[PDB]
């Protein structure tokens, strides 16, 4: 599996009123879910992070859920990218966040491919 | 003794294991920006 494959999926175009149970039904179909974080601010609502326990389940969800129809709306389902994840920070404070993550955990801090 | 091909399989298994290790809650939390609620 390609390097960009990750157990964390970043979701966009998510209905505002979707429930915790609906989130677990949609994504849980693909394997044990480690955790889900739903955006709950003006800047983040409509988006979510979905974490799988296993990487091959995460690959499978991407292959099947991109453009998935839920309440007249097609989901955008993307692999986590730390660079992307911390976009909404300023130049200096972002660089430090990415530095922390690469140093302490060894995650890729490059932009998407 | 493993052939070049079997070595490459062994290598993928190792790489794949490193990418499928369990994460602490501390590691996980570090991964995410503000404005998200844990379900
Ligand atoms: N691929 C991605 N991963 C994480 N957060 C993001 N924000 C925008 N794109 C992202």
């Amino acid at each position: 599996l390609p390097p960009e494959v990750n157990r964390i999926l970043y979701i966009r175009n998510l209905p505002y009123k979707i429930t915790a149970e609906e989130m677990y039904d949609i994504f849980g179909k693909y394997g044990p879910i480690r955790q889900i974080r739903v955006g709950n601010t003006p800047e983040t609502r409509g988006t979510a992070y979905v974490v799988y326990e296993d990487i091959f389940d995460a690959k499978n969800a991407v292959d099947h859920l991109s453009g998935f129809n839920v309440s007249n709306r097609y989901l955008v389902v993307l692999y986590y990218n730390a660079n992307r994840a911390f976009q909404k920070m300023d130049t200096k404070k972002k660089e430090e966040q990415l530095k922390l993550l690469k140093e302490k955990y060894g995650i890729n801090t490059d932009p998407p491919k | 003794s493993m052939t070049p091909e079997q070595l490459q399989a062994w290598r993928w298994e190792r790489e794949i294991d490193e990418r499928n290790r369990p994460l602490s809650d501390e590691e996980l939390d570090a991964m995410f920006p503000e404005g998200y609620k844990v379900l």
